């Protein structure tokens, strides 16, 4: 019953690096930031990253975290991490934003490697 | 050699592109957009946030 917690709401436009094209592009197939929150399943200790469209809710990622994720703050306000399929990237409207959201991460980690 | 702040890919050393602060959006591309609406905003009216744009007052609230 108890519902996740949101532990961060950080503004990105939300990515994926496409191999063929070698280039970036929006998640889900669109243009446009998303309101992207880690959610922390407080029963079982797993966080995803859920990131929703700002002008309409279209949810472009919804990732696991795992134990052990590599998240590359590539620049101050683009980071970046991976897993067997996709990288996804997170383009935020500001260095707070990242820092914000980076905080999260990192926190969402140490839960994790506990 | 500098990275787009719309699509987080290079720009063209050569070419013209749109400028505010320490970023760069492609001028060519769809790229400098409404962050809310994708609205073009390439010889529009804009509202400049750290990395974001809009378009209008109705855009810059909605991402509050
Ligand atoms: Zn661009
Ligand atoms: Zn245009
Ligand atoms: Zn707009």
């Amino acid at each position: 019953r108890m519902s996740e917690q949101s532990i961060c709401q950080a503004r990105a436009a939300v990515m994926v690096y496409d191999d063929a094209n070698k280039k970036w592009v929006p998640a889900g197939g669109s243009t446009g930031f998303s309101r992207v929150h880690i959610y922390h399943h407080t029963g079982n200790n797993t966080f995803r990253v859920v990131g929703r469209k700002i002008q309409d809710h279209q949810v472009v990622i919804n990732c696991a975290i795992p134990k052990g994720l590599k998240y590359n703050q590539a620049t101050q306000t683009f980071h970046q991490w991976r897993d067997a399929r996709q990288v996804y990237g997170l383009n935020f409207g500001s260095k707070e934003d990242a820092n914000v959201f980076a905080s999260a991460m990192m926190h969402a980690l140490e839960v994790l490697n506990s | 050699a500098v990275v787009c702040q719309g699509c987080h890919n290079a720009i063209d050393p050569e070419v013209q592109r749109v400028t505010y602060n320490n970023f760069s959006w492609h001028a060519s591309t769809e790229c400098f957009l409404c962050s809310c609406c994708s609205k073009c905003l390439i010889g529009q009216k804009f509202m400049p946030v750290e990395g974001m744009v809009f378009c209008s007052v109705e855009c810059k609230k909605r991402m509050s």
